[PDB]
């Protein structure tokens, strides 16, 4: 039977700074359009589009990921847990028509690690020579983790993505940036008191606010705090295991380690099931625009 | 400036964090009751960093908009997390509506 290989192939003739201008591009945008979702800005939808299409990943047939990018295709467009995306998707529309050499898995993944560093994020090394496929590759609908479920849940959703518990734990410090939309998920609120800049209050609220199981407008119970804040079920149950406690109160105490076991785990997460050659240069690690004078 | 958006600004990026009114919420970020002379921080429980009252600086109209502009540049070390107003039509916008909610 043998599982597929997905090769990266680096775009012809296409180096370090050109991918660099995608990058300014897709940074000033987020600078321009600041008034999306009451002045949130299409940061933090850029770093869930650039998840989902990494989490459709299956490390057991090596099917799904960020490599192909077959989200321009109807199918993965509109899953049920995909709601929502369509704004990131056509606010690189017109990136991908100013470089229209550039490959839909790149400008994919490039749009979540520009968010990341634009948001004032951890560094996080990026590699190219993803390659379009056609529709057939397509990945089924369902391959996304539900919102509620419990801690088991979480453990091993993420074993398909061939993480360990300290790299999941990294990876959902992330949630506390943007916010819930009853429209699109079924869940109302907002994860933080900094909807669009990349810290760690995500471990800090969690562990220091109250949270008590209510009912939101759609009869999903979610976990709302007496300050205003409000996760979904399958993020709660991290503080109910105690192995993924553990990770929590570290990353609470010390943002300094969970930047740097952010940008390991999410750069894994975005090259999931990528075989790069020996020929293939060192992963680039892009300019801000703040440290471009900007 | 234009002190009907600022109600809008403030709303959306400064109001999960500050309250401009009479009390002491004190949500994450402290009130912003009385910004004519606070130069650093002021003494009401709230645990300030030592990254403002370094150096004090008196809350002006010109200077707070380099705060808003870029909070860390400002301010290294500040435990204010905000993006930023890269735009100074809205910046003039905010601080118009700030001065008038301080009497
Ligand atoms: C938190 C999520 C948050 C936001 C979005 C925000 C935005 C605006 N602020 Fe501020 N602020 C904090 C939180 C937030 N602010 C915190 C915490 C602090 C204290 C930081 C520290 O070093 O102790 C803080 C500070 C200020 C200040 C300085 C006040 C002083 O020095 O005494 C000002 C002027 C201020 C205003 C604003 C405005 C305006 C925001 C957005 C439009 N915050
Ligand atoms: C089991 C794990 C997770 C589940 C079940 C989950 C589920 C959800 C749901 C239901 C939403 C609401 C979307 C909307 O209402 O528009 C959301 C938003 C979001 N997700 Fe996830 N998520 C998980 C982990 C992650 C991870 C690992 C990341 C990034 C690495 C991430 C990034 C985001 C961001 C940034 C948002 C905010 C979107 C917005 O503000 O529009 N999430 N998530």
């Amino acid at each position: 039977t043998t599982p597929l290989v997905h090769v990266a192939s680096v775009e012809k003739g296409r180096s370090y700074e050109d991918f660099q201008k995608v990058y300014n591009a897709i940074a000033l945008k987020l600078r321009e359009d600041d008034e999306y979702d009451n002045y949130i800005g299409y940061g933090p939808v850029l770093v869930r589009l650039a998840w989902h299409i990494s989490g459709t990943w299956d490390k057991h047939d090596n099917t799904g990921g960020s490599y192909g990018g077959t989200y321009r295709f109807k199918k993965e467009f509109n899953d049920p847990s995909n709601a929502g995306l369509q704004n990131g998707f056509k606010f690189l529309e017109p990136i991908h028509k100013e470089f229209p050499w550039i490959s839909s898995g790149d400008l994919f993944s490039l749009g979540g690690v520009t968010a990341v560093q634009e948001m004032q994020g951890p560094k996080i090394p990026w590699r190219c020579g993803r390659v379009d496929t056609p529709e057939d590759t397509t990945p089924d609908n369902g391959r996304l983790p539900d919102a509620d479920k419990d801690a088991g849940y979480v453990r091993t959703f993420f074993q398909r993505l061939n993480m360990n518990d300290r790299e999941v734990v990294a990876l959902m410090g992330a949630h506390a940036l943007g916010k819930t939309h009853l429209k699109n998920s079924g869940y109302e609120g907002p994860y933080g008191a900094a909807n669009n800049v990349f810290t760690n209050e995500f471990y800090l609220n969690l562990l220091n606010e109250d949270w008590k199981l209510e009912k939101n407008d759609a009869n999903n119970e979610q976990w709302d705090s007496k300050s205003g804040y409000m996760m979904h079920p399958t993020d709660y149950s991290l503080i109910q295991d105690p192995k993924y406690l553990s990770i929590v109160k570290e990353y609470a105490n010390d943002q300094d380690k969970f930047f740097k076991d952010f940008s390991k785990a999410f750069e894994k997460l975005l090259e999931n099931g990528i075989t790069f050659p020996k020929d293939a240069p060192s992963p680039f690690i892009f300019k801000t625009l703040e440290e471009q004078g900007l | 400036g234009s002190a009907k958006k600022g109600a809008t600004l403030f709303k959306t990026r400064c109001l999960q964090c500050h309250t401009v009114e009479k009390g002491g919420p004190h949500k994450v970020g402290p009130n912003l009751h009385g910004i004519f002379g606070r130069h650093s921080g002021q003494a009401e429980g709230y645990s300030y960093t030592d990254a403002n009252i370094k150096k004090n600086v008196l809350w002006d109209e010109n200077n707070m908009s380099e705060y808003l502009t870029n909070p860390k540049k400002y301010i290294p070390g500040t435990k204010m997390a905000f993006g930023g107003l890269k735009k100074e039509k809205d910046r003039n916008d905010l601080i118009t509506y700030l001065k008038k909610a301080c009497e």
